RNA sequence: CCUCGA
DNA sequence: TTGTGGGAGCTGTCACGGATGCA
DNA sequence: TGCATCCGTGAGTCGAGGGT
């Protein structure tokens, strides 16, 4: 039954088993295996280039031996070496010693580019780095309402940069769009009055890691604040498992109508008051409030 | 995996660098100071300036366009360059072209 | 511009014929770029002839540097005058 | 009380009650002892010969192992002798300024002998530039200061353990013969009854194959192992029997795919373990096994390799371990106990310090050079060769350079403040080459082992992943020449505690019984009560009487490290917050003015001077001259010494290292007195924070969940202001399109944007700069095709005719600002060492004055951390009856739950020392004050005091002082005998209805400051492979919306927010641009395209010969490439065309 | 293991040196144990997310009458300890009527706190509730079988991705699991033959228990007289 | 499972897991643990393939098994309990399996079997950048 | 990767 | 392209499932 | 052909700066 799985798979699909043996090895585009100059006149290459380079050296030496009619033992040596170098290029370390670079490190092969939380799947497809986002230290700020957060001025200005730019040009503060950009970058005073305008009623998502459950990301209405710290309503602490002993948090600016609507409706701080695990409220008074009441 | 600090360091001495989406958005939008200076010029001056100065067509080939001899095209080119230098005088100072 | 409505994503095994139908040219040399001029050696791992031009609308020997010449293949150097974007999507191959 | 063993030291009156008979050693001796050994310095020379006269240094040892170097025919011989050092090439500040390595040239005496012609050719040969260690116990390596950390490794020896069970429930026993250098040798028992020798990871050959390989015939092997029936079954089940046939089997099993040969198996087998060239037990490894089995008890340590008698004794020990016999005697042996060995016990876990690590790399380089020497002896024509021709020093230089350049043990010096750098040099790291690796870091190597007592501090260790892997040396601990840690104890003879200090390692300690420093003693020196708690061997607690007590701790804090010993009332803090306190002390940032604590220990002073960031008088004299720039001391000798001050230097971590004189012209200074303060020192003592007036109470929820409330006084009076200096470096270099130019002539820039640069294009000294300001104008040659249509029109119109460039100038990064305090430029036109291709290299130094802000991080010494929630006006702060507002409000809810009640005790004592006290001595001396030193019955305001850990101010003594608190100027007692006070709400004016504890608490400024941590990004750079935003605030990166975050979005069911995050805010290279385009024009946000990382994925699969195709709904594969022509109808046409 | 000697001292009194040194053992053992346990819990959460991610609410009601019976309650009723996690928030399968019948809660109600109170007060000690186990929906689950959305308190909306919420709700407190605990949760979710397998009766009958020495011999004679 | 039937296994597992979380004072509602357990009991091992194309012993989705049986009459399947990791690596989405873990193996087998990913699931629409099929992304709402 | 932060 | 010539670390991890190899 | 051994899998999230 084990062997039949393979055989029947090869006959039920019209592809032949010949594909399991390569006469030709493809080469990934060079931008996907970059090479960059570094301070010091030295270069940094992806491991893929060293692997392809060993494949090339061994194939060329094999061609040289075959032309020179070398002894069969030496040509067999070169053939085994070419095979092993293609083994490295495809999946290094799977058979025998891994091909190493300086400092004895195994060259990450085309297989490694896909495995683990480092590989393309878990590092670049199931999660990414995103624009319109920032991060800073959180402080308490008990003056807030549940749906609100203190967003620093210097954060809001960068996060909304194109919005404030379009507004700075709407009103005559900037005569064109390049001046709008330079104005936001020089932090000319006119931006600030405009800032409070664009950020009005424009929700933001706040996230604290580790995101253990969906309440680890919650939308708030931003209140422009004095200082360089995010102000976090004292009742959402439980949901984030946030204390104020140095914790930091991340800010994400939803752009499209649909994203803003999902933020105001699905993820609004005050619309997520109950633990989605137990159904009971999480946003209750905690410790200080308790001793108060 | 070459690092971000490494991509960035390299970009510091490169001819293009790691360009932002915004940078490329603005390059695809009009340069308002430039667009209006060009629209000021007469149509034929603007065309003879556009082809030669932006699209780098050789003078006989830009004569092949517009269906006008080489002399007409070069008169239009030099005089439109002059006029557009009449305008754009603050833009050249705003940018580094006054040096 | 892909409208992003795909029905299916299928894998098979690549035939050497497929591997060759993908390839834009065989890499033959182990050299990457010259230390003097920092330019990609011909038939190497970064060859512009088979992979694409390092600089937009430019050819290796410099005969064609213009968007005017667009889509023409330089006869002296064999590099296509197109966008350098291609160097992220153009595979080579190796005949063993 | 006086602590006057340090001259000029402040008078910190101490609550201690026990006498410290031994002083804390030089806290850098762990590193200076090691590197002076390697060099063979006269300091080491005197001491090593002053102890019991075989004085070989580290380099000398490497040289005698290598020499003589004979040729294959035994003809010629090269020999090395006499390591000598030239002066240093450059001073430390010069190496720091020029990105060089502080080093001194190394010479040796190379004598070549030619036995054929009899001639002898001596010479003095230059081995290389030898990196040198500073007066502070560090290294300058390419212009950055560094520390080589001591590494915990398992000592060479023979170690037996009991692995509980294989698949079955059978108890197995193993042993590894681990040498200092060579091949490994192992023996074990199986689920079945065989005794095998695994060697160099090869298969399990029965140990009888090795017995007959050595020469032990079957009858001779049967005789010794007769009592062990496990060996008999191993020989009854053996394959063959015979000397040479067991030798050749060793060869076939050693070399896979190799024809065996008897004569070639005989040589390489004696070459594996018995030949001194390839295999060498350390002197320690020899000492460990000769004490383990009891073979050579007459100290003949001259020969240290694997010997047959030791091998047979280990086999017999291994096999007798199954019987479990407590005793054993080997032929010629002595009653050794049979037990398993503990790999974590500090008698089996040595550490390799800096000298030994460098020796092991030198040995490698030397061996490479030697294999080059032997090959030169033939290619070269004899009688014409010289010692200069045989020796090639490139491998040795490369070995040294590689070590300091790549070793996990050569570390970027942690210098936030003197304490960070001081402990860093006292660290004991577990990871590294020849150590254990992180995937092997079990939970048990990380536990506090009972042998650590007095050697490795049990409190100071990292909270995160490196927990139990990074520990710091204990106060009185010292490393012995074998690499073990000893700790001093007082010899107790017949119940009287003498002053004989005796240093014992963990081994020597388990043989005795150790009492405590806090133990009752009479006036004569005798034990008061018979039975009291001691440390029974293997780390247990018993109560034996004092007639059997051998040694006693020389002091409390003997177990504790430098940073730990600085926590007052440590013994009132649970180990978790105490650890948090040691670690945050090493993150305190220096403040503009430094201020020693009112409540301290005696450790601040003795740690500040040893840390080396203070200036200390080398010899007594008078101050001749004193500037803010230097200090001159005219010794009574007639000589002068001068000490230039570090003025506003940038530490490795960006804190201000600014020395400041504390002497005056004419002052009499003694040897070792402190002349000038350092970054976090005040009058010679470590000053990591400020004394702050604290109230312990909740305040309107602004100190909710550990947040801190500060008075605005600490902004206005700069009490938590700190200076931070950044170094901005850019270079000009050769490019595929030309060479770069540092120029003031930048494209697309107004003259006003360049107003603050000088004529070269570098920012002008003293300028005030902000985000986006040019610091060094630089241009990089771009091709013509990279001119934008506009940049190409103006260039043609005005005929610029200068080569087209890109503005690649160095700007001020987002969110920082300061004064340019220093410019440093290096040119290639001038003769200046630069990397290849680099023409001009300039650094701009920017300094910011950082006021304490919302979001900055503060903590006390007890692990009581918090960030600042609100800085209130001085009028809003709760204030005392005299109008004094408090400085800091710490929430009550945080204290009791965390077991760091030490902070409350400190607050009480802090108030006592601020107000001063006068104990009523009229009728006599009250009962609580009985044990108090006379110098503590009264104290003037703002007095300076010590609470030594485990010997501090007791609860009764502290509560007494709260009674005799001197009043303020109006005769008012503001803090009652409980430590609480009446405070007015400065917002309403109504008093707070209950007394609040107020007092003085030392609060440090930790180096986690908002200015460093705020970050935001709308749009920026992207990584070239994936096209996703770069990472890191430094690179203007984007936040990572990771896997668990996508689950969150999914769980909400926010489809569009999840798509938009994953396509147009990250990866859709065209949708990115279309989106910024849309927002700027006030339109709707467009529809997402395809993430570039999916394309990258498919390309990588094809690279694995996988034919991945995307299919249409019904049709064939979908074309994923795009068009070469796009938007020509609009973009070119939008500048006035049609 | 517990040291036979206790720390007699409180922290107000201040520990001695030996007491502090030996308190260190437990302190650091805890810190390292937590460093490990969090990774274990995280891997478990990732596997749970992946196994359940494709589970969504597809229809409002599959209309099935299958369900599970839940306990709610010597001479007096006593509340059941686990009402909060197995009975509350469920959807009633069958009407709850007491002796001297009275419709306390109708089929298909929220079983909220008022409903559970009224149930207990009227003497109902068991209820039949709809469950995800008994849901008849082809792929995923129906809303009526799932119950209320724990987040909203109203019945679950149709598009909800209840698998991710379930994996998150099970993972989030995993770090609280000490020593078995998390090993046993993994043993159950990975569907392995357990350590210390306690065999069950294969068929109904009478048992013969043969006493060896460290060996038990169980035999079962079927009631059907089978083998 | 083979004695008291699938409906009883699900009760058994929910209660044993819930018990482990109970001994540590942790409140997990049963519906979550049920949502998980349900996914373990969705397949059937095949004892004999009477007329079908199914291999003996291979695990087949119950809907797949039954709906393919019905259009072969015009088949010996016993319920199987699988763990979560194994239930996951055996999905109809090769992309989902490759992005989960053991990527080399999933990708090898998918290549040999010429598998075609329907791109049905949440994870798969995430990877290609399509609207997930939940919440506001299902068709009745979008 | 190292050291660190929650 | 000629007298002789064999590495540097490694291990101080662990539970689980199923092929692989041995006899 | 019947297992014992070996080998291949997996082992939390997000930050900062340093920079062979
Ligand atoms: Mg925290
Ligand atoms: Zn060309
Ligand atoms: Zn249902």
């Amino acid at each position: 039954l084990k062997r039949l799985k393979v055989v029947a798979a090869f006959q039920q699909s019209g592809n032949s088993p010949m594909g399991m043996v390569l006469d030709a090895v493809p080469v990934i585009p060079p931008e996907l295996r970059p090479m960059v100059q570094l301070d010091g006149g030295r270069f940094a290459t992806s491991d893929l280039n060293d692997l392809y380079r060993r494949v090339i050296n061994r194939n060329n030496r094999l061609k040289r031996l075959i032309d020179l009619g070398a002894p069969e033992i030496i040509v067999n040596n070169e053939k085994r070496m070419l095979q092993e170098s293609v083994d490295a290029l495809f999946d290094n370390g799977r058979r025998g010693r891994p091909v190493t670079g300086p400092g004895n490190r195994p060259l990450k092969s085309l297989s490694d580019l896909l495995k683990g939380k480092q590989g393309r799947f878990r590092q670049n497809l199931l999660g990414k780095r995103v624009d319109y986002s920032g991060r800073s230290v959180i402080v308490v700020g008990p003056q807030l309402k549940l749906h609100q957060c203190g967003l620093p001025k210097l954060m809001a200005l960068e996060l909304f940069k194109p919005f404030v730019m379009k507004r700075l040009v709407d009103l005559n503060h900037a005569q064109n769009i390049k001046s709008a950009k330079r104005m936001v970058e020089r932090q000319r005073p006119q931006v600030w009055d405009v800032l409070e305008e664009v950020i009005a009623e424009h929700p933001v998502l706040l996230n604290r890691a580790p995101t253990l459950h969906r309440l680890g990301i919650q939308a708030f209405e931003p209140m422009l604040v004095e200082g360089k710290a995010i102000q976090l309503h004292p009742l959402v602490c439980e949901a984030f498992n946030a204390d104020f002993d140095g914790d930091q948090m991340a800010v994400h600016l939803p752009l499209s109508a649909e994203a803003q609507a999902e933020a105001r409706i699905l993820m609004l701080s005050s619309n997520n008051i109950l633990s989605p695990a137990s159904g009971r409220p999480l946003a209750m008074p905690r410790l200080d409030m308790v001793t108060g009441l | 995996q070459i690092t971000d600090w490494q991509l960035a360091s390299n970009a510091e001495h490169s001819s293009t660098g790691l360009r932002s989406a915004e940078v490329e958005a603005l390059e695809a939008l009009p340069d308002t100071e430039i667009k209006e200076a060009l629209q000021a010029l007469p149509e034929e001056f603007r065309m003879a300036v556009y082809y030669a100065d932006v699209e780098g067509f050789p003078y006989k080939e830009i004569a092949e366009i517009m269906d006008t001899p080489i002399g007409t095209v070069m008169s239009r080119l030099h005089r439109g360059r002059r006029q557009l230098r009449g305008l754009l005088a603050d833009v050249a100072r705003d940018r580094g072209f006054a040096r | 511009l892909d409208v992003n409505f795909f029905d299916e994503l299928r894998i098979g095994l690549a035939t050497a014929e497929d591997i060759r139908q993908w390839s834009y040219g065989e890499v033959k040399k182990p050299e990457t770029i010259n230390y003097r001029t920092l330019k990609p050696e011909k038939d190497g791992l970064f060859c512009e002839k088979i992979f694409g031009p390092t600089r937009d609308w430019e050819c290796y020997c410099g005969k064609y540097k213009r968007v005017r010449f667009k889509g023409i293949i330089c006869e002296r150097c064999g590099v296509e005058v197109t966008r350098a974007k291609v160097r992220r999507e153009r595979m080579g191959h190796i005949e063993l | 009380s006086s602590n006057n063993s340090v001259p000029g030291a402040p008078n910190r009156v101490s609550f201690a009650k026990l006498r410290e008979p031994l002083e804390v050693p030089g806290l850098l001796d762990v590193q200076t002892d090691s590197f002076e050994w390697l060099i063979g310095s006269p300091r080491w020379r005197e001491s090593a010969a002053e102890r019991g006269v075989n004085p070989v240094g580290g380099l000398e040892e490497v040289l005698y192992e290598l020499s003589p170097i004979e040729d294959f025919s035994g003809s010629m011989s090269l020999s090395f002798s006499d390591p000598r050092f030239d002066d240093v090439k450059a001073p430390v500040d010069e190496c720091k300024d020029k990105d060089m390595t502080y080093a001194a040239p190394l010479f040796v005496t190379a004598e070549f002998i030619n036995n054929n012609t009899g001639e002898i050719k001596s010479q003095t040969v230059f081995m290389g530039d030898f990196p040198m260690m500073t007066e502070k116990g560090t290294f300058i390596i390419n212009g950055t200061e560094r520390v080589v950390v001591s590494q915990l490794v398992r000592s060479p020896g023979v170690y037996f353990d009991e692995t509980i069970d294989k698949s079955t429930d059978k108890t197995l026993h193993s042993v590894k013969v681990i040498p200092s250098r060579g091949a490994w040798l192992e023996f074990d028992v199986d689920k079945r009854d065989t005794v095998g020798v695994r060697i160099d990871r090869k298969r399990r050959q029965p140990v009888t194959v090795l017995l007959k390989a050595l020469g032990w015939t079957s009858e001779q092997i049967v005789e010794r192992f007769g009592f062990s029936e496990i060996m008999r079954s191993t020989l009854e089940k053996d394959n063959t029997v015979g000397t040479d046939e067991a030798l050749l089997d060793i060869y076939r099993k050693l070399r896979p795919g190799e024809p065996p040969t008897k004569e070639s198996a005989q040589t390489l087998l004696e070459n594996l373990f018995f030949k001194e060239k390839r295999y060498d037990l350390a002197r320690v490894g020899r000492y460990k096994v000769n004490k383990k089995l009891g073979l050579h008890v007459g100290e003949p340590i001259t020969s240290s390799t694997l010997t047959e008698e030791d091998v047979v004794a280990t086999i017999e020990y291994l096999v007798r371990l199954h019987e479990g016999q407590t005793t054993m005697t080997v032929p010629g042996g002595v009653e050794v106990p049979v037990e398993t060995d503990d790999i974590d016990h500090f008698g089996n876990r040595r550490l390799r310090t800096v000298g030994e690590l460098i020796q092991n790399q030198i040995r490698v380089g030397m061996s490479r050079m030697e294999r080059v020497v032997r090959e030169r002896m033939t290619t070269q024509d004899v009688e014409a060769i010289t010692p200069q021709t045989l020796i090639n020093i490139r491998p040795v230089v490369a070995a040294i350079k590689e070590f300091f350049g790549t070793s996990q043990l050569s570390q970027f010096m942690d210098q936030n403040n003197p304490l960070s750098g001081l402990t860093h040099k006292r660290r004991l790291s577990a990871l590294g080459p020849g150590g254990l690796s992180r995937e092997r870091a079990g939970l048990e190597v990380r536990d506090v082992h009972p042998s650590h007592y007095g050697r490795m501090c049990p409190i100071e260790t990292p909270e995160g992943p490196n927990i139990g892997l990074i520990g710091s040396l204990s106060v009185y601990a010292r490393v012995n020449p074998f690499g073990f840690i000893e700790t001093p104890y007082r010899k107790v003879v017949d119940g009287v505690v003498s002053d004989e200090i005796v240093y014992l390692t963990a081994d020597e300690e388990d043989r005795h019984v150790v009492a405590q420093a806090n133990s009752p003693i009479d006036a004569d020196g005798r034990f008061v009560e018979p039975r009291v708690l001691v440390r029974r061997k293997a780390g247990e607690v018993e109560y034996v009487p004092s007639s059997e007590v051998d040694y006693m701790d020389v002091s409390p804090r003997q177990m504790v490290s430098v940073a730990t010993a600085m926590i007052p009332f440590l013994e009132h803090d649970d180990a978790n917050r105490a650890l948090m306190g040691a670690n945050m002390q090493r993150q305190a940032v220096p403040l503009v003015r430094s201020e020693a604590p009112l409540v301290g220990t005696g450790m601040e002073l003795r740690a500040a001077i040893d840390a080396g960031d203070v200036v200390v008088a080398e010899e007594s004299g008078v101050i001749e001259e004193v500037s803010a720039d230097y200090i001159t001391v005219m010794h009574d000798n007639g000589t002068r010494r001068t000490y230039r001050m570090r003025k506003f230097a940038r530490s490795n971590h960006g804190t201000c290292a600014n020395q400041c004189p504390i002497v005056d012209a004419g002052d009499r200074v003694e040897a070792g007195q402190v002349i000038a303060d350092g970054p976090c020192t005040d009058d010679g003592e470590m000053a990591l924070g400020k004394n702050l007036l604290v109230a312990i109470m909740p305040w309107e929820g602004h100190n909710y969940e550990d947040a801190i409330i500060l008075s605005n006084r600490l902004v206005e009076e700069d009490v938590l202001t700190s200076i931070h200096i950044e170094e901005h470096e850019i270079d000009a270099r050769d490019t595929k399109l030309g060479a770069e130019e540092i120029t003031r002539d930048i494209p697309n820039i107004s003259d006003e944007v360049l107003a603050d640069l000088d004529e070269r294009g570098i920012v002008r000294i003293g300028a005030e700069v902000r985000d986006g300001d040019i610091l060094v104008g630089k241009v990089t040659p771009k091709g013509e095709t990279e001119l934008t249509p506009e940049e190409r029109l103006l260039r043609a119109i005005f005929g610029e005719k200068a080569r087209e460039v890109r503005d690649t100038s160095l700007k001020v990064p987002h969110g920082e600002s300061g004064k340019v305090i220093g410019i440093r430029v290096f040119s290639r036109e001038d003769e200046d060492e630069l990397p290849a291709g680099v023409n001009e290299l300039v650094r701009v130094y920017v300094a910011q004055k950082r006021k304490i802000s919302d979001g900055d991080k503060l903590a006390g010494r007890h692990g009581n951390k918090g960030v600042i929630g609100k800085i209130l006006p001085v009028e809003d702060m709760p204030f005392l009856a005299d109008g004094t507002p408090v400085d800091i409000i710490l929430n009550t809810h945080g204290v009791p739950r965390r077991m760091n009640i030490g902070q409350i005790l400190e607050t009480h004592l802090g108030w006592c020392a601020h107000s001063g006290w006068k104990v009523d001595a009229a009728k006599g001396v009250p009962d609580w004050a009985a044990r108090l030193p006379d110098e503590l019955l009264e104290a003037q305001p703002n007095a300076i005091v010590s609470t030594p850990v485990f010997d501090g101010a007791q609860e009764a003594e502290l509560q007494g002082l709260l009674s005799c608190t001197l009043p303020n100027r109006d005769g008012d007692v503001l803090v009652d005998a409980d430590g609480k006070a009446m405070l007015f709400d400065g917002r309403s004016g109504e008093p707070f209805p209950y007394p609040v504890t107020v007092g003085y608490m030392y609060i440090m400024k930790l180096h986690h400051l908002v200015d460093d941590k705020i970050h935001a990004r709308s749009t920026g750079p992207y990584s070239m492979i994936t096209q996703q935003p770069l990472g890191g605030k430094a690179q203007f990166g984007g936040q990572r919306f990771g896997e668990m975050e996508c689950w969150a979005m999914q769980a909400y069911g926010a489809a569009y927010t999840l798509q938009e995050l994953l396509t147009i805010k990250s990866d859709d290279t065209v949708g990115r641009v279309k989106v910024y385009e849309a927002i700027v024009k006030g339109e709707n946000i467009p529809e997402p395209g395809i993430p570039e990382s999916f394309k990258v994925l498919l390309k990588e699969l094809q690279s694995l010969c996988l034919n991945v195709e995307v299919l249409s709904s019904d049709g064939a594969a979908i074309e994923l490439r795009e068009g070469e022509d796009e938007d020509l109808e609009r973009a070119a046409a939008n500048l006035g065309i049609n | 293991e517990f040291i036979p000697r206790p720390v007699k001292s409180s922290f107000r009194e201040g520990l001695t040196v030996l007491e502090y040194f030996i308190n260190t053992h437990g302190a650091r053992k805890g810190l390292a144990d937590t460093a490990l346990r969090t990774a274990d819990s995280g891997y478990l959460t990732r596997r749970l997310v992946d196994v359940s991610q494709d589970v969504i609410v597809r229809e409002h009601d599959c209309q099935t009458e299958r369900g599970i019976v839940v306990e709610l309650a010597d001479g007096t009723l006593i509340r059941d300890p686990y009402i909060e996690t197995s009975a509350y928030a469920r959807t009633l399968g069958t009407d709850a009527v007491d002796e001297a019948g009275n419709v306390i809660v109708e089929r298909g109600q929220d079983l909220g706190d008022p409903e559970i109170d009224a149930l207990l007060a009227a003497g109902i000690t068991q209820v039949k509730v709809r469950s995800v186990l008994t849901c008849a929906t082809s792929t995923g689950v129906c809303a009526t079988c799932y119950g209320r959305s724990m987040a909203t308190g109203k019945l679950v909306d149709i598009g909800e991705a209840v698998g991710i919420v379930a994996a998150q709700s099970i993972g989030e407190p995993g770090t609280q699991l000490t020593m078995g605990g998390l090993p046993r949760v993994q043993e159950l979710f990975e569907a392995r033959v357990p350590r210390g397998k306690a065999p069950i009766a294969d068929v109904t009958g009478r048992v013969r228990l043969e006493d060896g020495e460290r060996f038990y011999k169980i035999t079962i004679v079927p009631d059907d007289g089978g083998e | 499972l083979r004695v008291q039937g699938p409906r009883e296994v699900q009760i058994h597992l929910v209660r044993e897991v819930q018990e482990v979380y109970r001994a540590q004072g942790v409140s997990i509602h049963d519906k979550h643990i049920e949502v998980i357990v349900r996914q373990m009991l969705r397949r059937v091992t095949i004892i004999d393939s009477g007329s079908t194309e199914f291999l003996p012993g291979s695990l087949i989705d119950r809907a797949e098994f039954e709906a393919e049986n019905r259009r072969v009459v015009a088949a010996a399947g016993r319920p199987v309990l699988m763990g979560i990791t194994k239930a996951s690596l055996a999905t109809d989405s090769w992309l989902s399996a490759a992005s989960f873990q053991e990527t080399t193996r999933v990708l090898t087998d998918a290549a040999i079997n010429c598998r075609s990913d329907k791109l049905n699931g949440l994870k798969e629409n995430v990877i290609i950048g399509k609207l997930i099929p939940a919440g506001t992304g299902i068709n009745r709402y979008r």
